[PDB]
């Protein structure tokens, strides 16, 4: 269908800043494009309709321009209610496509994650399952990437991540990754490794343990 | 397929 | 003021049929050009358009979900219903209904089509989970070695679960993560706390009310 790409995906900013988000379409959608702001736990709120029209009750600091395949949303002076996720929607073709979203978080100094690996508890191993957890603590920006390796084999399909919401005092994020294996499986290997790639790291940091080592 | 109001 | 509100079941099992209702006020689906659409949002993901119905009973669906969706309206009871057949866990998401303005008219004549280019009012949204799973309490495991530490809260259903450290006295350096719905249909979650290596006892206080499961777990290094 119609491809609607938002840029950037994530945006770092502070109160008072002027920001611009763009939304690109695979084909002309004319002026049929809408912008929304969604704060966590709430539904999307309409800001701009018909590419440039300001919606009733929406602050004048919001502005929309462009037509065809290029669209931009401008917030002239960033207010705190603006730290949220933004979306563009196209309504010229069916189906009415939505962009991927642009997250706008509070800017701060780059902070590398404190990494920690936890091997599974013997209590859980007794139940037939093995959960290995990697913790990436207080980092910034939000983009991080975890890679699990078992006896140098790269894991794929057996992990799940979770990220916190920006800390109201730190402006940092924390991430949790859980590698899940059967106990059988788990006892067939020695080295469990959590490789972390983040912007505040010159090189990937790796935390590990040898199953058994006592 | 175009939107409903495209030809108005 | 226009208001919309979604209603239906918080939980549905796989292969089952899901019926959602959108109740509105402030407008009629007999009003010229008006639409009501459904948009969903998986946890942590982007908005996905599902369908729309207009006052003239014109209907449009997502080409990718078309064989499982039916949208219908009851003009007299100001409601729009979306029926989704044979669901899977990927259908788990928050479901929204929204209003679409019809064209502006002057003495019954269509003078502006610009306002139909948006969904101007949205409902609060209804959260729907898809698990073949049944109410079950968590198994709490220790996460042992600034030093890190925590309690893995695994295999429970449904949400939610509460986690505190030291009966409420430890709050600084704490991180309770969003739970992930495992392929098993059960949630898993972790709560960690970073402290001065050097330190004091640490206990994860866990409560899953649906199952009436209360656990206190002392975690050491």
């Amino acid at each position: 269908a119609l491809q609607l790409t938002q840029s950037p995906s994530s945006l770092s900013a502070s109160v008072g800043d002027r920001i611009t988000i763009t939304c690109r379409a695979s084909q002309g959608v004319t002026s049929a494009l809408a912008w929304y702001r969604q704060k966590p736990g709430s539904p999307p709120q309409l800001l701009i309709y018909d590419a440039s029209s300001l919606e009733s009750g929406v602050p004048s600091r919001f502005s929309g321009s462009g037509s065809g395949t290029e669209f931009t949303l401008t917030i002239s002076t960033l207010r705190p209610e603006d730290f949220a996720t933004y979306y563009c929607q196209q309504l010229h073709f069916y189906p009415h496509t939505f962009g991927g979203g642009t997250r706008v978080d509070v800017r701060r100094t780059v902070a590398a994650p404190s990494v920690f690996i936890f091997p599974p508890s013997d209590e859980q191993l007794k139940s037939g399952t093995a959960s290995v957890v990697c913790l990436l603590n207080n980092f910034y920006p939000r983009e991080a990437k975890v890679q699990w390796k078992v006896d140098n084999a790269l894991q794929s399909g057996n992990s799940q991540e979770s990220v916190t919401e920006q800390d109201s005092k730190d402006s940092t994020y924390s991430l949790s990754s859980t590698l899940t294996l059967s106990k059988a499986d788990y006892e067939k290997h020695k080295v469990y490794e959590c490789e972390v790639t983040h912007q505040g790291l010159s090189s990937p940091v790796t935390k590990s343990f040898n199953r058994g080592e006592c | 397929e175009l939107d409903k109001w495209n030809s108005l | 003021r226009i208001t919309l509100k979604e209603s239906g079941p918080p939980l549905v099992k796989p292969t089952q049929t899901l019926t959602l209702t959108c109740s509105f006020s402030g407008f009629s689906l007999s009003d010229f050009g008006v639409g009501v659409g459904w948009i969903r949002q998986p946890p942590g993901k982007a908005l996905e358009w599902l369908a729309i119905i207009y006052s003239d009973d014109d209907k449009r669906y997502s080409p990718s979900l078309n064989t499982r969706l039916t949208i219908t309206k009851d003009t007299s009871k100001n409601q729009v219903v979306l029926v989704m057949t044979r669901v899977s866990p990927v259908d788990t998401a928050t479901y929204f209904c929204a209003h679409r303005r019809g064209p502006t008219t002057l003495f019954g004549v269509p003078i502006a089509r610009g306002p139909v280019n948006a969904m101007d009012v949205w409902g609060q949204g209804i959260t729907v989970t898809i698990s073949s799973t049944s109410t079950k309490g968590p198994s709490v495991f220790p996460l042992a070695p600034t030093a890190a530490l925590g309690c893995l809260v695994k295999d429970y259903f449904p949400e939610p679960v509460t986690v505190s450290w030291n009966s409420g006295a430890l709050t600084s350096g704490v991180h309770t993560f969003p739970a992930v719905l495992q392929s098993s249909g059960l949630y898993s979650l972790s709560s960690v706390v970073t402290v001065p290596s050097s330190s004091q006892t640490y206990t994860c206080n866990v409560n899953h009310k649906p199952s009436n499961t209360k656990v206190d777990k002392r975690v050491e290094p």
